[PDB]
């Protein structure tokens, strides 16, 4: 068995599913031989394969459903006039009885699969067939992935041989990392999950640490990723104590030199309750949960049903708790559209571009892909190009002028738009034309885009906003599913140099042009002026940037913006996107055929407000509530006028930092990427042959001014190769506090679903004085303030709880405090001045067999603020903090 | 500079007290059978501050399988038997002493006696009565060590806690030199 797509992450109709199970008879179509085959579909046991063969290559051959990118119907690649002539079959409809699957390994290999099958057929294989790959497309996007990877592994083994058996012990714990030992055999799939868990929880000594520290000795007896995928998670039930303690005893038996080996000592056992697990989220997570979700968490966490019943959270429980996908750094993962956020003009946000779509790889000399289209529309890329140059037959051909590179046929490039522009995403995407076509053409030019695109194309102002006296352009929400196309409109009354387009445009191309009206640049130092999408290669807007930083910011803040990598790039490179970004510029067109750093801060940037391409920016720019508006330079090297927030990371240790690499010396490199003012770079002691579970332990710390727009890079390198292994660009803005884990990407920016770092990144900030203002005070603007709230937990609340959490202001005073406290108590009569809070400060630390220091005590004098005191806490020095209301 | 040890007996003979004891200085109340157990202790010999990893076994039949789980290179192997059970005297060095040979070699022994303070219990010699036995005498722990080509014998006591660290002071040196 081991489904490879799981029963509750599928979403198929019993009967649709059954159907592409049981089989179907279906006609193999091959375009590139152009000969199309009958054969017998079926899908395997396991929800990956999908597998053709005669009925009771061209009629044998095998698809694996986790490469689909895209499931489409009637793809205009099947010829079924060929089909019918070639199977003698009565007249059939393309667009009821084709199927396509689009699937690839690659960015730039994007193949075709064609099955044509009777109308009853198609639907249900149609219908089957698109959840199955949308289940793979969200599979692709859970934040932890553990147990999709065991699938995996678990049936690598299984058929690696043919002999349908799982793999050996000796294998099982080399592959987790463990010692490279022969007494056990062939192991079920519950053996060998249950196998990884106790080397995830075994091979953790900082997870002990963080355990020891906040422990009691309370004796031993008294839409979101599903639950069920969850590895970690108690409700994962889908065998006995013993087993289970061979199975700890063989993980931290193998683990090398970083491991919590399994001590077990009776009536000796201490534990984190209710309250002790309190007082870690307090500190250090900053997470503030009620009594009654403090205490969920314990019945969710503890794998022990001794423990789980007395409220208790034993080492598996506390390692269990860490590791699971709500401690993971990046608030990115699981991030949803936000439909707020859509509602301002389409100026303000940042929105993904490519430059050479077509292209797949070097721009003097490859191949022109019609499907690349696609293939980078379902990354969520919102603008494209098209070089459509001429038709030798008189179709407009897309390719780079005057090169090599392949020609694609105009009107495949088009379609190729539509079956997958709005598949992942449904904000409006901008098309720009190279247009290099002489005049005949572009009418044939206008038909195709009419004549495919229809209603999603924009003719003419669809908003009575548009006609305003200082017109905005719409908000990406309002152009949800539209296009729109950007080239030179009517006015109405050796590297190759063939950037110059058709000095003569057509009048019938041009009035599709509405929201992007492409203009030359007229520039700084010299219709409304919201449309003109002027387009400067990366040496011209870096240029200008310099010379005229403060000048761009207020430009690109009321009209769009392009840029381009420069035309010296042949190699097909991408431009560092930061330095664009700053300073409002919204389409920074990148190669998406290439994977460097530059791509993955595209990557990583876009992967926020649920991936729709379109991310707003930063409040400095294009709000005049703002103090910082029109004072913003980013380019300028000091700005001592302003108090920024100090940062401090510490990279406490990794676990599978060097994946398929079991010998190395891993060292992580932590570069921040913002201004030329708060970018910085740091290097850990590397440690030498371990990546199972290495451990530095380095502080960092960093000022950022600017922190709306910084991205902190964590690069594992190996010092012996000295080449990188996994890489994870995010946020500063979207960096969990406290102790979190952080993913880690290959190279190409997939996924590694094993390997992970093990962080604490605490946000501290100076004490202001009057003389200069917080960082986050200026560039902040006042109305967003007005969004933040924070919560508080305040001890012995009347009421059976021990504690509660108020939510309150950030300017919430001492004084307001109390009186939230006391309006939950209307039955009893309660006078505020009777209370009064008290701040405590336990001394707990590591050594628990010298008698507790007495815990601290302090009065919260009143018009104190209430949020300025929560942020005093350190728990580095050894105390957890409370806010306890006493008589 | 960490050192490494596996300890093995004849079960229900102090294995798990021994290290109870030593790492927590309190003598269990309640017996439960060990699986497999990780303990890591810090000792002093000879002005050598050295940390100690304590590695704990099993000798039931259920649990004879993952034995080799703590078997792999050691610095040290040492060997426990119960002193009121002749039984754990002769067949617990002979079945263990190939094993550890086989399992790896290089590896000095060091032969403990547990359940001393019991040895001169009077309800001992009545229990042992009905089994026409005596407690393990001093003078036969040394020799088996001597047959089985151990370090050297030494014994200890879980309750009394007498004798415990001087097995850690002698197992620690050896570890290091040779
Ligand atoms: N009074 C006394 N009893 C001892 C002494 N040494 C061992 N025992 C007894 O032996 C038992 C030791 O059991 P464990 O601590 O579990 O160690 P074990 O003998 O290896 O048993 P397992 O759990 O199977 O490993 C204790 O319950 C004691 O009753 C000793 O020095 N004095
Ligand atoms: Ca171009
Ligand atoms: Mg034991």
């Amino acid at each position: 068995g081991t489904e490879l797509i799981p029963w509750y992450v599928l979403s198929i109709q019993a009967d649709v599913h059954q159907f592409l199970l049981q089989g179907a008879t279906v006609i193999h179509y091959d375009q590139d031989t152009h000969l199309s085959a009958r054969c017998f579909l079926q899908l395997q046991p396991d929800n990956s394969t999908l597998t053709w063969m005669k009925p009771p290559g061209l009629v044998e051959g095998i698809l694996d459903l986790f490469s689909v990118k895209a499931v489409y119907m009637g793809h205009p690649g099947i010829d079924i006039h060929t089909v019918c002539v070639q199977n003698k079959l009565s007249s059939m409809l393309l667009s009821e009885t084709g199927v396509t699957l689009l699937y690839g390994l690659q960015t730039t290999d994007n193949r075709l699969l064609h099955f044509v099958a009777p109308k009853h057929t198609a639907k249900m294989l149609f219908s089957g067939l698109l959840e199955l790959t949308t289940a793979v497309r969200k599979i692709r996007k859970f934040p932890d992935q553990r147990q999709q990877w065991l699938r995996k592994q678990y049936v690598s083994f299984y058929q690696e041989d043919g002999r349908y058996e799982g793999p050996t012990l000796a294998h099982a714990v080399e592959l987790f990392g463990g010692r490279r030992w022969v007494s056990d055999s062939n192991m079920s799939f519950i053996e060998f999950v249950e196998l990884f868990k106790s080397f995830s929880i075994r091979s953790r000594k900082d997870l002990k640490d963080i355990f020891d520290i906040y422990s009691v000795p309370c004796n031993r007896s008294a839409d979101l990723q599903p639950d069920l995928d969850l590895l970690t998670r108690n409700v994962s039930d889908l065998l006995s104590d013993n087993q289970r303690q061979i199975s700890d005893a063989i993980a931290a038996a193998s683990i090398v030199t970083n491991g919590t080996g399994i001590e077990s000592t009776s009536l000796g056992i201490f534990g984190v309750g209710i309250l002790q697990l309190n007082d870690f989220l307090v500190n250090c997570q900053g997470e503030h949960c009620t009594y009654d979700e403090i205490l969920s968490i314990i019945q969710k966490f503890e794998p022990n049903i001794s423990m789980c019943h007395q409220g208790l959270l034993s080492f598996e429980g506390f390692a269990r708790f860490l590791m699971d996908k709500d401690n993971f750094a990046s608030k990115n993962d699981e991030s949803r559209e936000n439909k707020k956020d859509l509602q301002l003009p389409l100026s303000y946000y940042y929105i993904e571009s490519s430059h050479n779509t077509y292209l797949t790889g070097h721009q003097l000399k490859g191949e022109s892909s019609v499907e690349l289209y696609s293939q980078v529309l379902l990354q969520g890329c919102r603008s494209i190009e098209l070089d459509c140059w001429d038709g030798d037959d008189g179709m407009p051909i897309i390719y780079h002028g005057h090169t090599l590179t392949t020609k694609i046929p105009f009107k495949e490039v088009v379609e190729a738009i539509d079956r997958s522009a709005f598949i992942t995403s449904d904000l409006p995407i901008i098309i720009s034309i190279e247009n290099h076509c002489s005049l005949p053409q572009q009418r044939k030019m206008a038909e195709i885009f009419k004549s495919v695109f229809g209603e999603k194309l924009v003719a003419k102002f669809l908003f009575e906003t548009d006609f305003s006296d200082d017109p905005m352009l719409p908000s990406p929400d309002q152009l949800r599913r539209k296009v729109l196309l950007k080239n030179k409109k009517l006015k109405a009354h050796y590297l190759p140099q063939n950037k110059k387009e058709s000095r003569q445009i057509a009048p019938e191309l041009s009035d599709l042009v509405i929201y992007c009206q492409a203009v030359k640049f007229p520039g700084l130092s010299t219709t409304p002026k919201c449309y003109h999408i002027s387009s400067l290669n990366e040496n011209a807007a870096k240029r200008l940037c310099r010379r005229y930083s403060q000048k761009l910011i207020q430009h690109t803040a009321c009209q769009l913006l392009r840029t381009y990598p420069a035309a010296t790039r042949i190699d097909s490179s991408n431009p560092n996107p930061l330095m664009f970004w700053l300073h409002g510029i919204q389409l920074v067109a990148l190669n998406y055929q290439t994977d460097d750093l530059p791509l993955h801060l595209n990557a990583a940037m876009f992967e926020a407000n649920g991936g729709c391409g379109y991310v707003l920016k930063p409040p400095v720019l294009w709000d005049k509530s703002c103090p910082m508006y029109q004072k913003f330079s980013p380019l300028e090297r000091d700005l001592d006028a302003m108090d920024p927030a100090t940062y401090s990371l510490t990279i406490i240790s990794g676990q599978n930092v060097c994946p398929s690499n079991s010998t190395g010396s891993p060292c992580i490199e932590v570069d921040v990427l913002g201004m030329p003012l708060d970018s910085c770079h740091f290097r850990t002691k590397p440690i030498h042959r371990n990546t199972l579970n290495p451990m530095w332990n380095e502080q960092f710390l960093f000022r950022v001014h600017f922190e709306d727009l910084v991205f902190l890079r964590f690069a594992v390198v190996e010092n012996n190769s000295s080449a990188i292994t996994a890489q994870r660009i995010i946020p500063l803005k979207a960096l969990k506090r406290g102790y979190r884990h952080l993913q880690l990407r290959n190279l190409h920016n997939e996924i590694l679903e094993i390997s992970s770092l093990f962080i604490n990144s605490r946000r501290m900030e100076d004490n202001p004085s009057g003389s200069t203002r917080p960082a986050s005070l200026m560039f902040n603007t006042e109305e967003r303030k007005c969004s933040q709230t924070h919560k508080v937990t305040v001890h012995g609340v009347p009421g059976p709880e021990p504690f509660a959490v108020f939510t309150i202001n950030e300017g919430t005073k001492a004084k307001q405090l109390l009186q939230q406290i006391l309006a939950v108590d209307q039955d009893t009569k309660l006078t505020a001045a009777d209370y009064f809070l008290m701040e405590e400060k336990h001394f707990i630390s590591k050594e628990k067999n010298e008698c507790r220091k007495q815990p601290f005590q302090r009065a919260v004098g009143p018009e104190e603020d209430i949020v300025q005191i929560l942020n005093s806490w350190f728990p580095e020095e050894g105390y957890v903090g409370r806010i306890v209301l006493k008589p | 500079i960490r050192k490494k040890l596996v300890i093995v007996g004849d079960g229900a003979c102090g294995k798990t007290c021994l290290l109870i004891v030593f790492s927590k200085d309190q003598f269990p109340e309640v017996y439960v059978p060990t699986v497999f157990e990780n303990y890591v202790a810090d000792i002093e010999v000879d002005g050598k501050q050295v940390e100690l990893a304590l590695w704990d076994t099993a000798g039931q039949e259920d649990y004879d399988r993952l034995r080799p789980l703590s078997y792999p290179d050691t610095d040290v192997i040492l060997m426990c038997f119960s002193i009121d059970s002749p039984d754990s005297l002769e067949n617990i060095p002979e079945k263990w002493t190939p094993e550890v040979k086989h399992f790896c070699p290089n590896v000095p022994i060091i032969l403990v006696g547990n359940k001393k303070d019991l040895r001169n219990d009077e309800h001992t010699r009545r229990e042992l009565a009905k089994m026409k036995q005596e407690p393990v005498k001093p003078e036969e722990g040394r020799d088996m060590a001597n047959r089985i080509g151990a370090f050297g014998y030494m014994e200890c006591s879980a309750k009394t806690k007498d004798g415990v660290r001087e097995v850690f002071e002698m197992a620690t040196r050896a570890a290091l030199q040779a």
